[PDB]
Parts: structure tokens; sequence; C-alpha cells
């Protein structure tokens, strides 16, 4: 709990400013976050919502992070689960939710089609980037407002 | 002789007393022990007593006994005794042959554990198999399962095949795990910290780390794959996948706020879901 | 009169008997020589079970005859 | 009752169990002795996957039986 408080204070003191995150209610271990679609990505102009659940032993195990807004992405499934190394096997207690949000924003701007969670989206991204952009834009308009 | 036609100077045998010469007396009975069985220890000429039944008529054998004693070579005269007494031993008692040695004994008990007077080894009277205490108070087919399941090499293969179906062996350090489904292609070996693919076993590299030359997207998170890999064939729909080979309740480990817990897929099945049924056909191509 | 007794082990013993000896007496002689209690002994001759109250002569058991000894094995 | 658990490394451990012990209980004992979290443990007996809610006696696991331990991995 002390670590989560320290992270909240850091976030609020030095607002990341593409993103926001904080406790939903009185449970400090459950947070909601927002990420603004990166500029010049198909997601531009969208605001995307995420849920963050910290484990009891944080920071020694990673938070569980999921999108609650639908998004068309090689690394993000319909359930909003994210393929990002630091969220799983590359986590370290030196990592912070601010850094995680930054990494997810980077991921939105620069997908990794080679390590996809959604095979068909990965295929379209690789084979017809323009089609991918068009569909990602449609989904942003559809579910991101 | 009746059978070979002499008339010279013993064969006082029941219902008859025909004459028989001693050369062919031996031979008839020597054959009838070493080939035929006890019922056939009869006069050759008359063919009479009927040795299906009568016990006092088996006084007949007492009289035979002396005749065969000297005429028959002891090899076959032994067989007369062996056959005759072993006959009645195997006539419905609680008689057992020992399950390991050649001895026997009349086992008159209300018990299954039975140790042999001679070789002093124990066995189940019913399954006639060596007695370990596992058997104690268990039915025979029960204990005999235990044996079979518990024997190594069965275990060795029952495992080996389990890892055939459900395994996943880190390509670097070669450590064998058991695949927990629900996860993705890009794995992390918990022993040596390597990263790799489920299908091809080729490695994964983080940003600015891919060494293999002619790599175009070194900047990104990625790994190199063959044409063969599930990676590439996962992008094909059921439709195309099917004809190559011509020519939902699967258990995923799923994370909850306080740990991981196994649960079925739950996905709509077009009896496997879209993705899982694709994995089905991919595996068969290799 | 002498007779033989052979067990499934193949061991053969020689008894000194008389034709008037009961089967009980013969089991007692086997006990003397072999240590096997009479209650554990089944004797057979020419496939016939020899019963305790009868004699050797009842069963036409002559000189040099061979009896077969089979143990009866008894729990508590 | 004592049973054995062997891993692919070849290391064998001895557990003190009772036939009524659940598979969950057995994984907890392995955690105690080996430090491996239950969520990372797959136990096999005679090729059968042992499921958490069942007991040793459900699988006919007797004294001196050998279980196989395989670690679990999920992709990332
Ligand atoms: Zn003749
Ligand atoms: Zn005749
Ligand atoms: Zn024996
Ligand atoms: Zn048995
Ligand atoms: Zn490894
Ligand atoms: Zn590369
Ligand atoms: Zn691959
Ligand atoms: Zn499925």
């Amino acid at each position: 709990l002390k670590r989560i408080h320290k992270e909240l204070n850091d976030l609020a003191r030095d607002p990341p400013a593409q993103c926001r995150a904080g406790p939903v209610g009185d449970d400090m271990f459950h947070w909601q976050a927002t990420i603004m679609g990166p500029n010049d990505s198909p997601y531009q102009g969208g605001v995307f919502f995420l849920t963050i659940h910290f484990p009891t032993d944080y920071p020694f195990k990673p938070p569980k992070v999921a999108f609650t807004t639908r998004i068309y992405h090689p690394n993000i499934n319909s359930n909003g689960s994210i393929k990002l190394d630091i969220l799983r096997s590359q986590w370290s207690p030196a990592l912070t939710i601010s850094k995680v949000l930054l990494s997810i924003c980077s991921l939105l701007c620069d997908p990794n089609p080679d390590d996809p969670l959604v095979p068909e989206i990965a295929r379209i991204y690789k084979t017809d980037r323009e089609k991918y952009n068009r569909i990602a834009r449609e989904w942003t308009q559809k579910y991101a407002m | 002789c009746a059978v070979c036609g002499w008339a010279l100077p013993m064969q006082a045998l029941t219902s008859c007393e025909c004459t028989i010469c001693p050369d062919c007396f031996r031979q008839h009975f020597t054959i009838a022990l070493k080939e035929k069985h006890i019922t056939d220890m009869v006069c050759p000429a008359c063919g009479r007593p009927d040795l299906t039944d009568d016990t006092q008529l088996l006084s007949y054998f007492s009289t035979l006994d002396i005749q065969l004693r000297e005429s028959l070579e002891p090899d076959a005269y032994a067989l007369f005794h062996k056959k005759l007494t072993e006959g009645v031993l195997m006539r419905d008692p609680k008689f057992l042959w020992c399950a390991q040695c050649s001895f026997g004994f009349i086992y008159e008990r209300e018990q299954l554990e039975a140790t042999c007077p001679q070789c002093h080894q124990t066995f189940c009277v019913r399954c006639k198999r060596q007695w370990e205490e596992q058997h104690r108070g268990r039915s025979c087919e029960d204990f005999q399962n235990w044996k079979r399941m518990n024997d190594p090499e069965y275990q060795a293969q029952g495992l080996a095949m389990y890892l055939q179906e459900n395994g996943i062996d880190c390509p670097k350090c070669k450590f064998s795990y058991a695949l927990a489904r629900g996860g993705c292609m890009h794995f992390h070996c918990t022993q040596c910290r390597h990263q790799f693919c489920s299908g091809c076993y080729n490695a994964f590299y983080a940003k600015n780390k891919c060494p293999e030359p002619n790599c175009r997207v070194k900047k990104s998170l990625h790994g190199h794959h063959p044409r063969d890999c599930l990676f590439y064939l996962r992008d094909w729909t059921a439709l195309r996948l099917q004809k190559l080979l011509q020519d939902c309740r699967v258990i995923e480990q799923k994370e909850v706020p306080n740990g991981l817990r196994d649960e079925a897929c739950g996905k709509e099945t077009p009896g496997l879901c879209q993705a899982h049924y694709k994995e089905y056909l991919v595996s068969l191509i290799n | 009169m002498q007779i033989f007794v052979k067990t499934l082990t193949g061991k053969t013993i020689t008894l000194e008997v008389e034709p008037s000896d009961t089967i009980e007496n013969v089991k007692a002689k086997i006990q003397d020589k072999e240590g096997i209690p009479p209650d554990q002994q089944r004797l057979i001759f020419a496939g016939k079970q020899l019963e305790d109250g009868r004699t050797l002569s009842d069963y036409n058991i002559q000189k040099e005859s061979t009896l077969h000894l089979v143990l009866r094995l008894r729990g508590g």
C-alpha cells in the first residue's frame, strides 16, 4: 500500500499528460487509467480506458492491466488483455505504473505484429497497413468516443 | 498273448485275465503313461475296467502297482504314481500348487495370504501372484491394477507420452515443462530466462536485440519464424488449412486479481472454437 | 514289512509296519521320523484317501508299497 | 504413509501423507519442502494428471508410490 501511495504521488506531481490513472474508489489496489490515442496513429482523437489491479505483494509481482475500450491492435485481444513483456515476464519491482502507461502508449504507436495476440489483426497490419489503419480508425470512432 | 499270439508260462486284472506277453505288456502301459492318461491304464485286449468312477474298483490299481513296479522302467513307473495321486489331489479340494515352486498342499483356511511350506514364499490363493501387503483387503483386479500402474516403465511411458501431448521444452537449456494453455506464443523459460516460440522453438528478442542478419525490424519486439510455424498458419482460416491435409471446453490457466486459476475456454464453437480448431489442423501438418 | 512314503518335495522315507497297523499308527510313525503332526497329514494310496480308523491291509497295502504324503495346511 | 515425488531433474523427495490427503494438500507439502508454488505444479501418476480436488486414494496411490512433478509454463 505504501508503494502504491508513492506511485500515485509521483503521477500527480509530474502528470504524464498523455495518460491518467488513479484508484477507482476506496480500494487502493484497483485503479482505472486513460490513454489518449497517439498522434498520427489510427487511434488519434480516441480516449481509451483501462483497468489496473495491483497484487497484494506489489511491487514484486506485476499489476494486471486490461483495456476496457475495444481496440483494433495486434497485441490486444477482445478481452482487453495486452501482450507486453514488462506486464508479464519482464516485470521488475523497479518498474512503475507511469512507465507501464508510457509503454502501452508506445505500443499503440508502434505495434509488434511479430508477437501478436490477435493473429488476423497481425496479418492485416503486416500485409495491408492502409487497411489496418482504416479499420483501427473505425474502431476508434465506434468505441473510443 | 492276446495282442501278439503266444501261448507260454501274472496278469490277474479286473473283469478279465487275458494273457499278455511281457515285452508288449511293458510297452502298452509305458505308452499309456507317457502319452495317454490314467483312464487309459486298461487291459489292451478287453479294454476293461471303466475308470471314470468307482473308487473300490480302483483297488484294480493296487493290483497293477506290483506288475508295473519291475516291468516298467522306474522313469515311467514314477509317472504311474505321479499321474495317479495327482489325479485325486485335483478332485475339488482346497488343494493348491505353490505359485513359485513345484510343491503343493491342501490349504484349508479362511484366508488369502498363503505362504508355502517348502520355498517359504507368499502368494494370493486367488490370483496366485506374489503377495505384497498392498493386496491386503483388496480385490484381485484392484491389486493387479496397482502393480501395473505403479511399475516404472509404464509410469515412464505414461509420463513420456503425457509430455508428448502436453509438454513444452525450453529450446536453450532443454528443461521440460508441462504446457499451460491460454497463453500466447512468446514464452519465458523460468529456469534460464530465455524467450521463444511455441511452434518453431526459434527465439524472441526485445527491442534493439535481434542478432540474425538481414533482419528488417530490429527496432521492435519480435522473433524469426519458418513458413511452417503456427504463427503463420494461424492467419489461415479453417477453410484453407483443411485441404492441405486432404492432399469450447479446453482448459486455459487464467489470471485473477490474487493469482492464476484453471478454467475452460468458454468460447463459441463453430466442438472447438475458431482458434483452437486451427491449432488442431496445424499440429497434424507436422 | 517295509513301505515307502513320498512327499511332493520328492523326499522318500521308509516305514517299518505290519499289515494290521491303522492309518493313525502310520501317521504317528511319519511324525516320529519327520516331525509333521498327524492333523496336518493326508496319505493317499493308488489315488484313494486313507482314512484314520482303517488298516494297511484294508487298503491292500503290501510290502514295498509307496504311499503319498500331502500336507493339509491349517490357519488359527 | 510415505510416497515419492520425482522431477525431470531426477531429484526425488519423500512425502508423509495419508490416503485421504487431497492433491491440493500434496502440492502444499511439495511447496513446503521445495519452494515451488502450487500454481506452478503438475503432478502425474501412471500417466494420469492428478486434479486438485481429488484424494490420493481416489487415484489408488499406495504406500511407496512415485508421483511425477512437472513444472507449468504459460506464454507471455
Ligand atoms: Zn504280446
Ligand atoms: Zn483283458
Ligand atoms: Zn513353494
Ligand atoms: Zn489376489
Ligand atoms: Zn531455459
Ligand atoms: Zn529479427
Ligand atoms: Zn514461430
Ligand atoms: Zn477454445
